Order: structure tokens, then sequence, then C-alpha cells
RNA sequence: UUGACCUCAAAUCAGGUAGGACUACGCGCUGAACAAUAAGCGCAGGAAAAGAAAAUAACCAUGAUUCCCUCAGUAACGGUGAAGCGGGAAAAGCUCAAAUUUGAAAUCUGGCAACAUUUCUUUUGUUGUCCGAGUUGUAAUUUCAAGAAGCUGCUUUGAGUGUAGACGAUCGGUCUAAGUUCCUUGGAACAGGACGUCAGAGAGGGUGAGAACCCCGUCUUUGGUCGAUUGGAUAUGCCAUAUAAAGCGCUUUCGAAGAGUCGAGUUGUUUGCAGCUCUAAAUGGGUGGUCAUCUAAAGCUAAAUAUUGGCGAGAGACCGAUAGCGAACAAGUAGAGUGAUCGAAAGAUGAAAAGAACUUUGAAAAGAGAGUUAAAUAGUACGUGAAAUUGCUGAAAGGGAAGCAUUGGAAAUCAGUCUUACCUGGGUGAGAUCAGUAGUCUCUCGAGACUAUGCA
RNA sequence: UUUCAAUGGCCCGUCUUGAAACACGGACCAAGGAGUCUAGCAUCUAUGCGAGUGUUUGGGUGAUGAAAACCCAUCCGCGAAGGUGGGAACGCCCUUGUGGCGUGCACCAUCGAAGAGCAUAGCUGUUGGGACCCGAAAGAUGGUGAACCAUCUAGUAGCUGGUUCCUGCCGAAGUUUCCGGAUAGCAGAAACUCAGAUCAGUUUUAUGUGUAAAAUGAGAGUU
RNA sequence: UUGAGAAGCUCAGACGAGUAGGCAGGCGUGGAGGUUUGUGACGAAGCCUUGGGCGUGAGCCUGGGUCGAACAGCCUCUAGUGCAGAUCUUGGUGGAAGUAGC
RNA sequence: GCGAAACCACAGCCUGGGGAACGGGCCAGGCAA
RNA sequence: AAAACUUUCAGCAACGGAUCUCUUGGCUCUCGCAUCGAUGAAGAACGCAGCGAAAUGCGAUACGUAAUGUGAAUUGCAGAAGAAUCAUCGAAUCUUUGAACGCACUGCGCCUUUGGGACCAAAGGCAUGCCUGUUUGAGUGUCAUU
């Protein structure tokens, strides 16, 4: 119809074709390797989350969920977790424990500067009157507060 | 039945493809079978035609009479066979054309590229 | 439709009433009408007469409704389906459809509508494990799940009585997908099978029974002489 | 000016396909974020309960989640909604608490300089 | 004076950027007919715009925007004609101005030097130094949802560089089942019969007629394999400027909030917007019902949504050469018009050109022989070749009509022909559904199909 | 089949006109060519359900076209807000039949004061939309060299010309009356109640031409 | 007595103009799902023909001649579906006419 | 020798009467070669 | 009354191009994607093939080269035998014009560089507005300034 469409239909140049149409094929899973391995490539995400023990939506389903077979005083209280209903959820949960196990050393050491910084304060103002040792300014060059001085005292221990 | 949306099932579009195809796409459209004993020797079913390939015509008025392929006439999908000719008015020979899917290849022209093609498709010499 | 830019009697003119895309293409039917038409469609696939009268070559089928065991759902090769079909003597249908593969009449075949042929048996399964890829290449044989039975596949052409080949797992689910006239289908919510105008649909039994023929008055001649 | 709904089955499948790529990108987490329970603001529907936009700041603090992290573990925030009735605070705090019961949190690696 | 700082200029001073095109969707200005309508003009993107309340509401209150459904042809107006509500799709939040870093412009472009880096020798960075920008304010910080500052005691952390594998995304090559067996008609077998084979492949097309099995494919492929190019994660090596930076908490200390704007009179436009006349406030100001809600005059922002254009793709109860596009072809083409503009007609020999050698007549054009072909009742004026219309021949008829209808006749021509079979009699040889008979097969004793054997 | 013989028959369509007269349109043949598509409303019928009803905004799903089919969450729309007699049908009889005794639907009289929709499809009707097809100078915007071009435009019509196959049944009115109309009437189409009931472009009888009560016929009356 | 396509078969009587208009049953075209285990190079569709038939009719079936690749009956679905006119559109073709004439 | 356009339902003896023109078709007539 | 002429019907030949069959075209709906130009786009003109009538293709590297493939054809002929009126495609080439750019619109130049064999030729650039910066100078500046 159009001039631009029609001149290249008559010409001899090949058409810039793209065999892109793959209907009915879903998006292959990347990201978490565990779920990818247990991801059925044919089932829909609502079916696969359910088969894997995961909630696709914590919010109300707005429709009619499939029936494949004929199926027969508290603000202080805390919900004591939810046991995993599938092995695959336990696989995800087990990795969470191991990843936290590696990242367990959250205590930091001290560098040389703050090391001798805390010794100079400690050997002069004891070890208990942290407010008084924050009140001094001759040695408290940076003018730290009592709260941060105690943190350095704890961190220097280990 | 076709299931890919990458393929088409259109008489208009498939014929457009057939007669809009260039030579490097026409060289696969013009293929030929292989003789039964040779077909199993290389374990391949059909190979594209080629000049200087010894073939036997199986269909048409020129059924049975053998020869080679003098030159493959790609722009009309024909095979020119020596000694398979026609007497014109002036006594000359206007060699008739046979389509590549009628003849059968008996003796191939063994090129270096053909040998690789045979072993590429899980075959052997 | 036609090009909106493009009188009716003039050459190179605007034909009367330009075809418009907003024509009514899709037609609404109430669901309870659709379930009735499909419960009826399933019922009429168990009556052998309505199967022959639709053109199905089931003169040697061992039994109607034809049910097989669950092992047909685990088929893998279309040699196997032909192996099974030929031992249930249902292959007459497929050999009928193969011989009925004409070329369409008219300008249809110029429009990706090239070939025609009859409809073969219908295989209703319950689980996909290789049945759908076994039987599919067999000409005519259509495979459709129990839970999504389609009226264009149980009443093709509008005509009742398609030859269905159930499986045991699919047949056992029929009591749950449709329900009963008293209970309700577990899978179709609040759906009860239709209740008929009459119980005994055979009238000649209603009339020629004793309880009526004992009270009718005398009988005249069927044809009165002139 | 006339509109036709021929792409209605096309658009629905495009939406489903758009949900599946989202699930692919974010595997463990749900495709949908949690929403609170609120009541429609009219005499006609006031006895109803539906979803809200997000959890107010009193709903986060009472449940025990800071407002900054809540945006990261998928709990959404509504600075505009407020709690006037305690039953509205109660129905949404327990909604958070049941969510944190089923919430597995993947640890993230953290920079640990040699000094401090 | 010097020379600073301010302005003023120029230079082929280096580094740049703007224009025109497209316009289906999109954002503005503007506009008459017949209506934010066409047009006219201006500006963009893969979407544009809009957008985190100076928003509703009177509720158990909701909570950025956008689209859909309803609310609803409702209210209101006077037929025009909504919005909350509700239900869905999608969701994500934010950055400045107003604070003294003042115990230290901590910020940044450009030149130069090396270091790197690449869709890339074509990209994009860092380090060092020098110069400028900047104190008429560039960073950090804070944005009302708060927050600043002091305090407390718990919880936290990379804008690095590799390697390795897994996963994905896009491009490219590649791996891929079975008849061309017999018989008949035909120019040709792809047909009809027969015997087979494959089938995750009986879509479609080609091939000398309808080809699952001759060819391309198709199915396996929701994939193996080999390459490259990248994306977000994992694993792990190295480097970390952390004396640092956050969240929650407690506050005997604090808390800045956008002006020719809002608002009023007045005049245009179509309620807002625009001009003109004036022109404000600080628990104020806007809007709703003494109350409720909101926090304007600054800024950004995905997805849900649109799409008669562009790059491709798949289909159709669509048209089938006077149709469907104006164009199945040399189609905006010839051609028409000073010009803007306007604008057609036109598809099919055959399987193969085998496209008619040659002889002959003719100045040739062409004709006649002759040839090819299955066919020339396919000869390039080429598929079938209708009607109108014209020429030749044969027939009957034919004093200013014709014309048709009935009834026949005549000429001319077709309809359609059928004693043949039935019954009875005998003989002759038979067979079987029959044996004063013997076996197998499938059914349900006997019902079939048969194989012997005898012919009563 | 052609032709002849005897008997016959004013050109078709439109419009006009009681009718014609007419005036139109018709050189011939082929092809093209005109109540269509849609939203709203009401009616009739068919179907599903029935104090209910409606899956298709959307979500779930659909491996063999996956734009189909199949399934249902939250709303929402539209609905929901007593006696007397005549009576359909039935039973009991009992001189049976005749009728009576009853029970009395729909409904109608009387006195009075035990929801029927919703949705889909069709038909006909109506209102809009380019609105059966064709035809009236336009006008406006914007351009080109008073003229001309392109679009808005499917601008406007009570009017003009045309509007396409067969058979069967019924078949008017052609105008009162008030007042462009609402009536009526004629024709139908449905629902009713009766032939033991009413009638009649009827005729008599007779009372005072009207009225009232015998024959001749027909079943008659309603909404 | 076989006469149950109960939508069938059978019996009896009267009747038959028709515009506007109302009602009903059918014939035909393109395509659509079903079907005829339909037809077709031993000749589909089409076309012509004073061949033969069928129907009141719309229409239909068939013989011959040409012809050469497709097509149809039945049940439903569907619509750009039926022509003698519109000084109708397009193409073709006559008389006028070998005339006006050049 | 080269060669239109207009026009065209179809025609073309009248005599009279034929009521509505009727003559261009109908009936009586003659004519009609 | 026969011929001629006029008329009907049949045979045959012209004429015409309907019908029937299809069909590398149209239309319609859905679907995926984001991509022009001062680094010269869209458009136009002139060129170019062993020969093209249109038509495409291409730009003096002209119906294209490099590179990666495929592996022997182009085809009316020619033509070579890594062939190919082939595919892919990341490298170069890409005539005059056109927002169109030295002034003008054919011509006329300017500047610099390269060179020729002081002058000339070729090449390069020489369009305007605006932005960041550099240099140069000037203002009737403000000072500064003993």
């Amino acid at each position: 119809a159009n001039p631009r469409q029609r001149n290249k239909q008559r010409s001899g140049k090949p058409r810039l074709t793209r065999r892109n149409a793959n209907k009915k094929a879903k998006a292959k899973i990347y990201g978490n390797f565990v779920i990818q391995q247990n991801w059925d490539k044919h089932a829909t995400l609502r079916q696969n989350y359910a088969r894997l023990g995961l909630l696709a939506t914590p919010n109300y389903v707005t429709g009619g969920v499939e029936k494949l077979y004929p199926d027969p005083d508290v603000l202080d209280k805390e919900i004591s977790i939810a046991p995993a209903k599938t092995e695959v959820v336990r696989q995800l949960e087990e990795e969470a424990v191991k990843k936290a196990a590696r990242q367990s050393n959250k205590m930091l050491p001290l560098s040389a500067f703050e090391h001798a910084y805390i010794q100079r304060l400690i050997n002069k103002y004891g070890t208990e009157d942290f407010e008084s040792m924050a009140k001094d300014v001759k040695l408290n060059s940076k003018l730290f507060n009592g709260s941060k001085l105690k943190n350095l005292y704890i961190r220097m221990k280990a | 039945m076709k299931f890919s949306r990458d393929v088409t099932s259109s008489r208009r579009k498939q014929r457009k493809a057939h007669f809009g195809a260039p030579s490097s796409v026409r060289r696969v459209l013009m293929s030929a079978p292989l003789s039964k004993e040779l077909r199993e020797q290389y374990k391949i079913r059909s190979l594209p035609v080629r000049r200087d390939d010894q073939i036997t015509v199986i269909r048409g008025s020129n059924k049975g009479r053998e020869g080679k392929i003098t030159s493959v006439y790609r722009k009309k999908f024909l095979l020119l066979i020596e000694r398979v000719t026609r007497e014109k008015a002036n006594g000359a020979s206007a060699p008739v054309g046979i389509d590549a899917s009628k003849v059968v290849i008996t003796k191939l022209h063994l090129d270096k590229d053909r040998k690789d093609l045979i072993v590429r498709k899980g075959g052997k010499v | 439709a036609v090009s909106e830019k493009a009188g009716n009697m003039c050459r190179s003119g605007r034909m009367f009433a330009p075809t418009k895309t907003w024509r009514k293409w899709h037609v609404k039917v109430n669901q309870n009408e659709k379930r009735y038409a499909i419960a009826s469609a399933v019922a009429a696939s168990g009556v052998p007469s309505l199967l022959l009268a639709r053109g199905h070559r089931i003169e040697e089928i061992p039994e109607v409704p034809l049910v097989v065991d669950d092992a047909v759902q685990s088929f893998q090769k279309t040699k196997e389906a032909v192996a099974l079909l030929k031992e249930i003597k249902a292959y007459r249908d497929v050999i009928k459809v193969a011989n009925s593969r004409k070329l369409r009449a008219g300008k249809g075949k110029l429009r990706n509508r090239r070939h025609v042929q009859r409809r073969g048996p219908l295989v209703v399964f319950n689980e996909d494990t290789g049945i759908v890829k076994a039987f599919r290449n067999i000409p005519g044989v259509e495979i459709v799940n129990v839970r999504r039975l389609n009226l264009l596949q149980l009443a093709p052409g509008g005509h009742l009585g398609r030859f269905v080949i159930w499986t045991k797992s699919a047949f056992g689910l029929l009591d749950s997908v449709f329900g009963s006239t008293t209970e309700v289908a577990q899978l179709k919510k609040n759906y009860f099978l239709p209740e008929n105008i009459i119980s005994n649909a055979d009238v000649t039994r209603l009339i020629n029974s004793d309880e009526i023929q004992s009270i009718v008055k005398a009988a005249g001649p069927s044809r009165v002489k002139r | 000016y006339v509109k036709t709904w021929f792409n209605q089955p096309g658009r629905k499948l495009r939406r489903r396909q758009a949900r599946q790529t989202k699930a692919a990108k974010i595997a463990p987490r749900p495709v949908e974020a949690i929403r609170p329970a609120v009541k429609p603001p009219t005499i006609r529907y006031n006895m109803k309960v539906r979803a809200g936009r997000g959890f107010t700041l009193e709903e986060l603090k009472a449940a025990g989640v800071s407002r900054r992290v809540a945006s990261t573990i998928g709990i959404p925030v509504d600075h505009r909604r407020r709690n006037r009735s305690e039953e509205s605070l109660q129905r949404n705090v327990e909604r958070i608490k049941v969510y944190l019961a089923h919430l597995i949190v993947f640890p993230r690696k953290a920079g640990q300089p040699k000094k401090g």
C-alpha cells in the first residue's frame, strides 16, 4: 500500500525477517538456581509456586482457582514461624541458615589509631565513668560521646 | 501438523517463498534422491544436485535413460542431461529439462566439500 | 472489511453498505445453556444409533460407550495407537477419514482452507503422559481432556453423536465433572444436570401400555372405506 | 470514534506472559506485594473489608518493622492512611505478623574491612 | 602607576549543540463551515502525557497517576452530560528552595600526563597535575511521611577488580523417518487397483493431474551441539581510604516550608484558562461539611494504556481481475494540466518453445504446402471463448410490417420399442445350505465361515 | 423445430389520470448495480434457569491454532417491596340420561379491602446513527497561477428517477366524526363465552312512519 | 391389509378475481462446520445445441458437441445473494452509412 | 482514396367511426405486387 | 411467384472478451520490536551493466568491493572455474544536489596546506545562532595606587 512498503516488495533485496514468534512458551527461570532446578517448564507460575510450597500472591486471588480433581491482647504475641510444607522450601530455608552462618562475624576489630586512642582514655579515666571521659577534651580530640566510647571499649575486647 | 509460529502454512506465502528464492536457496530446493545401495552406503537420504553427477531419470517420457548433469539451470528448477535431447525444427537438439526430484543420483561427483557434507550429517564414505 | 476511505453502481465506486469491522462476530450463550447442550452432547455419544447415523464406522466396536484402561494414557508411539485401534476394531473410522480427504470446493482452498475430510473417533483422556502425542497424527482422531470437553468436538456440525473413546480414569471422572440430577458436580460449582419434561421417553410404551389401553374407547378403522 | 475488543484474548495473554517474566526475574519473592485490609469510606460499603495501598506508619511500628526496611522485604507504605480505630490497627498488624511468619530472608554479603 | 575586578568586543581560538524528514499513537497554540471539529502552526517518544494530594469524603473513613468495568445516560444543565463509591490491570517512590561545613568549597567542567576500558584501535572511564567555574553559594545534610541537634544501646555496610561455573537474553552455523515396488488408462501417474513402510512427522508448497513415504519442509525443537555478544545472580581470589556511614530508640534543645503568586473587581476565550485594573497572609492559605481534610504558586519518575506510520511475523466463514488498493503487470506508472493537482487501461500458449525447418507465391507484409504437439477447436491478436454484432452457405418463407397465442397439417427430426420368461414332465452329468456322515475357526448346546468324503 | 391455414391480441416500465389520454425513460448485448451494518426501545415466539437472574471488565486455564473451549473471585445491573355468584377440570351419584349434590383454576362480576422475572437467540416495529440507491446553488478551511485546486463532507431533499426469484391464503379502505392530527370504520392477529346465545343494509304480526313481540336464515358476542 | 417419515397414512364437503397491504411454503447464488466410506484425465466446472425428461412455477435432471482441473447432493451456519429499466456505471457492438463529407 | 456525428421501443397507404388521443397498430373498409 | 433485395431458422467463419478454474495481489484482525539527519537525512537530478526496453541494483571502488560462509554455477547471451543476476555483513567506498553550508547559483572566490616545472593547480576547509572554555585587545569603567 504505502510507497515505502511497496518499493522494497518489488526490489530484489531480501526482507529483514525475524523468526521471533514462539507462542505458548513461557519465560525461562533465572535468578534462584534452586527454584529453577525444580521449575516445571510447562506449568504456569501459579501452578509452580503452589507445587513448590511458595505463595505466588499473599493477596486474594481475583478469580476462580483450578479444581483439577474432586477435592473431598495479641499485639505482643508473635507468630512462631511457618513450617515448610515441601522439601524445596526447606532447601531454600537451609541455604538461608548456611548463608547466615558464614556471615556471623559482625563484630569489628580496631585500627591502630583508635586502638591507642582508647588506651589513652582508659588508663587515665578508669573503665566505668564513660561520661566523664567523654567530658574531657584534651585527650578526647575528636570529642566522641559516651555511647561511642563504650562501643570502642567493647570492640577492642575482641 | 505445524506447531511453530516460526513456520507458515500459506499457499500464497509458501509459493511466494518458492519462486522468490535466490540461487543459494534454490540449491536446496533442487535436491535428488540416491540409489538404494548408495543411499545406505553413506546412510544419507537425498543430496543436492551438482554438475557432473551420474543420474538416471525415473519419471517422464525420458524414464530410465541415464547420463550426467551437464549444467543445473537454477532459475527454472531444471536439470540438463547430456544425450537426453529433443529434435527441433532445424534438426538441432534443444535438450529437455528434468526436475531434480525425479532423477536418482547413481554416482556422485566427490568434491572435498561433498565429503564434509556426508560426514557432517552423521554419514561416512 | 473494506477500506473506509474508498456510488455503488459506478465503476471504481463505494459499494452499498461498506463492510464494517464492528459487526457482531461473537455470540453470547448463558452458561447453563452451554452445559445443557454439552451434557446432552455427552449423553448422545453413548447411543450407538446416533453414532452410525452421524457417519461413524463403528459397526464392529465391541461396546458403546467404549472405555479402555489407564494404560492408553502412557502410549508414546503412533504405531501403538494404531495397534490398539485395530484390536478394538475402531480403525474403520480412521480408514474412512483417510479415504475422505478431498480438495475443497470453491474459493475456500485459495484461503489456507485447502483440504476437507470427515471426523474420526474422539479420545477423552484424564492425564497427559504421551497419549496426546501418540494419537494426534492419526487422521481425524481428536484428543480432548475430560474437564474441557468442547461442543465443536462432541457435536460437530451441530449434529449429535460423535464416536468417543473414553479411558478408565476419564470415565470415572464423569460423575464429578457433570454431577447428577440430585447431587452436584464437585468441579462445576452448584451445577445440577437438567431434569426432563418426561421420565419414560419411549412414547409407544406410554400409549401401548395396559394402564392406558385398558381405558381407551373402541378403535375405529385405520382407513375408512369410501 | 469506535473501539473494538478484538485484542481482548491477545491482551490477556500478554498480561500473563508479562507476569511470567516478572516471576523469572524475582524467583523466591511473590509476583505481588502484600496489601493491608481497609474498609471502603462510604455508608454503603463501610461494613465491607478489602485491600489497601500499604501499611501506615503505626501499622509498621506496632508490628515491629522499621519504615525503611519495610520497603525492602516487600511491605508497602502509605503515609496518608492513618489508624483511627484500634480494630483497623489490629486487623493490619496481625496481617503483617502472619506475613513475617512465612517470610524467609536471604542473607546478603557485607563488606568487612580489615580495620574498623 | 603597576595591576586587580567589572563590562565590551573580535579570532579559520579549541569542544559542542540546534535546524530538515517521519507523524498511526502523543503534547501545545489556533480555527470556520458542516465544533476544542477539519484545517493551519509548533514539539516529541517507543510510547507521549499524567503522577506521589493546596485529592476525596462525612464513613468502622479511603489514599500517587494511568487504563478498563460499573456508578449512568445518573446527577447537573437545559437534549447536552460527569465525579466520588465499588470492582479489576499495575504498582515505587522521590529530588530541590527555605539551616553557619564555618574546626578549614569539603563541589565541579576544561588542558596536559600516564593508566585503563570497549558492540569498538570507532566506546566509556580513573588517577596525577595545571587552569578555570564558584563564597551573589558548588558538595554533604534535611523535604513535612518529617527532620536538625545532643544522648542512649542495639542492629547494620563496597558506586571496587578478576577468575570460575551455572543460569538467562539476542545473533549464526549445525544434528533430523519412511515406496518413487507390480498391474491399467495417459503426453505425463501425483490417478485407479494391489502389497508395504513411517508417524512427537496425515501443516503447506514443489514436482509434467489429488504425493505422509520423490524434493523443501513438518514433528522431535517447551533442543541437542558449536560459536561468539551481553544481562542479573551464585561461588571464590584480590583490593577496601572504616578515625568513617546508617536504621530503630530517648529527648529538661529545635524545627526554616516556593509573591505580580493566591485573592478581588472587570473584559475576552472556551468551568478553567488569558489580558487589564488593583494586589495580600502567617495556625495561615485552598477546598469541603463553629468542624473535616489538604498543604499551591519548583522538579523528576517505571508498569498497567494508545497506535490507519516504521522493522518484521502469524492468520482469516474477507475480495478473486468492472472485484479487492488508484495500482495482481512499466502503478502515482503513462498521460492531462502554466500551475497547484489530477491519473488510468492492462493477469492465463503448453508438461516442455518442441515458437513452425524446408519448398513455394508475393516488392514485402503475408498466404499455400509442410512440420511440432496429447490437442494448433492451444500459432505469441495465444486458457474456456458466452451474448450483441457481421460475412458465406443450405432451407423455407417474402401485396405497406413484423411480432406472439390456440388448433392442427406438412417438411425436417427425436422420443422406445420387444416372448420371455413362468409353470410343469423326464432323462442325463453334477453341487450341499443334503449325508441312518467325519474335522478345524469365531461366536452363543447351535449360529455362522470352511476343509475332507459320498451325491442317496 | 421452421412454415402455413383459420381465430385472435393497440409498446413495455414509471408517472399521470377513475380510466385513459398522456408526458416521459427504452439503439442492442454482457457484466456491475440499490432495506444493509450497528447502538437504543417496545412486541411476539423459542431456550436455560426461576425469587431469582446474567461466565467472557478481569483472573484461572488451555501441549494436538492457544484469538476457541473450560472453570469462578469481588462487585454490579435488572427483579424481588376475606365472603357472594358465574365460571375450567374432577368426584359422588341416580331416573341413570336428564340433572343434582358438591370441590371450584384463569378470570369476571360482586360485596371488598401466598411475587415472575432475568439472560441469550430470532421475528416484526420504531428511534437514531452516512441509513434502501441516485440526483439541489453550496459554504468553510487551506492552497495554485475574478479563475482554479484539494479536504472538511457520507453538508443539506417533503422532491425526482430507480429499488432484483416463484407459488398459496386472506385483502381493504378509498371517509364518517371531531379536528396537520387523534378517533372511528374496513381488514386482519391473539385472548376470552357461549350455540340451552344471541343475532340479521331480513320480512311479518300488532301496539302507538317509529316501537314492541312470528317467520326466514345464520352460532353469536366481547377485550 | 401390511397405510407409524403420527411432521405419516386416510376420509368427506364447500371453495378458488385482486391493488395497497398482512400471512405461509419454497427455488436459486457465494462461502462456513457436519455428511454422501460423493463425482472427476475412462474428463470437473463452464459453454453452445430444433436431443430426452421433471416441476403449477422459481428451477432441475440428463443426451450430444466443445472443453480441460476441479466439483456437488443432503442437514444446519452465514451474507457484498437473484434485474429489463434508474436520460443508471464500464466495456462491446449496430443501424444511421460508405452518409455528412474530405 | 480517406471517412463522421446527431438520432434510434418498434414501425410506417389512407378512409371513416371508434366515446378517453385514438392513428401508429382496434374494428368496417378499400388498397395492398 | 425465382434471382436481386427483405425476413426467420440452422451450419460455418469472423467479431467481442462475458462465463468457468486459479492467483508471487488487495483488504481485515491479532502479534513482536524500537531504528533517521550538520559523521549531511527524506527528496531530486546526472551517471553506471560485456547488451537492457521498463524495472530493479549501484556511485568513477558504479546492476557494487572487504570479511564471514555455502560450495559450481550465471543464463536471452557473455563470462570465469572458489563459481554464483548467491547468501551473510562488523571493514572501506558512497557522483551533483537537497535542512545544505565560501559568495552567489551557472560562475565567482577567499584562506591555509600540499605540491607543481614568484605564479598556478589540487586538496582541505571558509554557512549562521547558541553553550563551555582559551587567547588577543580595548571601556567614557570601578578602582587600585605615594
